[PDB]
């Protein structure tokens, strides 16, 4: 007979213890793939930009304090990055017949970039 | 978990103006393990310059420095 | 203390906005754009003058060598375009 | 008696051969003593992983000397090697041995 | 083989259970 | 007429790993090729960190920051830690 | 009655067989004078009268062999991409239309 | 000489795609590769009659089209 146990409490009461218009899909989408083309603002939030790079750099160096102006440049260089490769994307998509890109659309991708 | 920060409607964003018009659902958890593989590749040698100077901290101009050596130059930060 | 000085073209590609597009000025942004650009660019064309050298076991950049590597790299058009007023201006320091 | 650099370093590659190219190399204006030793004991040892890999190839292929084949396995089987030598081709390689699992029948 | 659930099928609620 | 190149030392150092292997010469320009690039790659990166860093020599150090910024993974770990008991045997024996 | 039938390896068994041939051979495919002769009208554009080693058309096809037959590679991939096991003109260039010469 | 981009036959065109691993070479694509051969050798032998030109030399050497090839990225290894 197997047995599991989930409660994960040797004992219970824990707490109690000492210690209308709508547009069609993709008109929208369309308005607004022209609005973040037209616009060349920064996509991802900074701060929660800053902390990847936080969390991530740590584990190269402890201590690493980073310029501004570089958390800047890994979100610059990161946003240009991805939207290179969502290009691609959208075409290794649009190559089978489709217009929804995914996953394995850009395992591929990345093969032909022979970025893997 | 830092990495969950980069959240849907920003890689939605991303996807927009990378001219895509219908995200898979699934993607949104592929762009972030590309995205931090990727990161991890620049910040790493952005931080082999950066005790190259016994600096402690990093600069932009490592970063755009890391960059040059990957390939994928950046203008508009220095250097 | 005062700061170093910070090398930069920049009071120089204005020269050149000015040459092109008289009443047209630049954003700092641009600017710093405009430099990483000229350095980068420099930086490519002036090590391939370096290898062209030593490949042909001969050991000074002169003019030939590098009117040979901007054909190298700078594609197409731009670099007819480019060997044309680098031959002119190359005379005309010669001139005199 | 003169001995060599690399009997001192302990090493096969040439130490002072990669000093003279280092200097003539111009990479840098000066250049201290221990950069060529590093960088012959760098060489020699990614001569040697590389030509170890070649060693298993070709006893495999049961032929004594070393084709410029095997080279092309050693590196494309392994992934380090692949990553160096990546956007390089070697000459009279082929390529890895590799066919699709939707191109296999049925 | 599949795994069983984390809450029980009988009250919806977790603890030490028969699978 | 003379030609350097790094025959005989790879040679050796292929018999120091298998006394018993033959070798093409095709696959030796191969290999002669091979190291020539990837000490340019090396002393070319060395180079530029100086330059960045405002120094004028290539130190030892240099072409550390170097091999472990060029070779990839693991190649580089087994690389440093040879190069820098190469560069203590250097020393040792002055 | 009992008419005869030749043994036809069926399509695509005579493909993966000599697939399996060619994966192995290490030689040079595209023959050596009809590619050399490819350089001569494909140079005389930039140059008159380059004379060439025997040793550059040697290179100058290892290099291309090799280019080509990392493309096809992608190209493939991009063929099964559409679930298709044939290739086309596009794959060829949805593959140079990532590598960025396109 | 002329048109003899039609040497690097078919049934070569082929050989090479099998090498890579093709099953099914659809026509029409003898016809862009050839294409696609013509554009690289193109790059590749016009940077090496650029570096031919620079030594002065006429022989088209071995050695640029080696360098040549580096420029490009496609570094070659067994001649230099
Ligand atoms: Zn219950």
């Amino acid at each position: 007979a197997r047995t599991k146990q989930t409660a994960r409490k040797s004992t219970g009461g824990k707490a109690p213890r000492k210690q209308p218009h709508r547009y069609r899909p993709g008109t929208v989408a369309l308005r607004e793939i022209r609005r973040y083309q037209k616009s060349t603002e920064l996509l991802i939030r900074k701060l929660p930009f800053q902390r990847l790079v936080r969390e991530i750099a740590q584990d190269f160096k402890t201590d690493l304090r980073f310029q501004s102006s570089a958390v800047m440049a890994l979100q610059e260089a990161s946003e240009a990055y991805l939207v290179a490769l969502f290009e691609d994307t959208n075409l290794a998509a649009i190559h089978a017949k489709r217009v929804t890109i995914m996953p394995k659309d850009i395992q591929l991708a990345r093969r032909i970039r022979g970025e893997r | 978990d830092n990495i969950q920060g980069i959240t849907k409607p920003a890689i939605r964003r991303l996807a927009r103006r990378g001219g895509v018009k219908r995200i898979s659902g699934l993607i949104y958890e592929e762009t972030r393990g590309v995205l931090k593989v990727f990161l991890e590749n620049v910040i790493r040698d952005a931080v082999t310059y950066t005790e190259h100077a016994k600096r402690k901290t990093v600069t932009a101009m490592d970063v755009v420095y890391a960059l040059k050596r990957q390939g994928r130059t950046l203008y508009g930060f220095g250097g | 203390r005062r700061k170093t000085r910070k090398e930069s073209y920049a009071i120089y590609v204005y020269k050149v906005l000015k040459q092109v597009h008289p009443d047209t000025g630049i954003s700092s942004k641009a600017m710093s754009i405009m430099n990483s650009f000229v350095n980068d660019v420099f930086e490519r064309i002036a090590g391939e003058a370096s290898r062209l050298a030593h490949y042909n076991k001969r050991s000074t950049i002169t003019s030939r060598e590098i009117q040979t590597a901007v054909r190298l790299l700078l594609p197409g058009e731009l670099a007819k375009h480019a060997v044309s007023e680098g031959t002119k201006a190359v005379t005309k320091y010669t001139s005199a | 008696k003169a001995k060599t650099r690399s009997s001192r370093a302990g090493l096969q590659f040439p130490v002072g051969r990669v000093h003279r190219l280092l200097r003539k190399g111009n990479y840098a204006e000066r250049v201290g003593a221990g950069a060529p030793v590093y960088l012959a004991a760098v060489l020699e040892y990614l001569t040697a992983e590389i030509l170890e890999l070649a060693g298993n190839a070709a006893r495999d292929n049961k032929k004594t000397r070393i084709i410029p084949r095997h080279l092309q396995l050693a590196v494309r089987n392994d992934e380090e090697l692949n990553k160096l030598l990546g956007r390089v081709t070697i000459a009279q390689g082929g390529v890895l041995p590799n066919i699709q699992s939707v191109l296999l029948p049925k | 083989d599949f795994e069983n659930e984390d809450f029980c099928s009988a009250c919806n609620q977790s603890g030490s259970f028969l699978c």
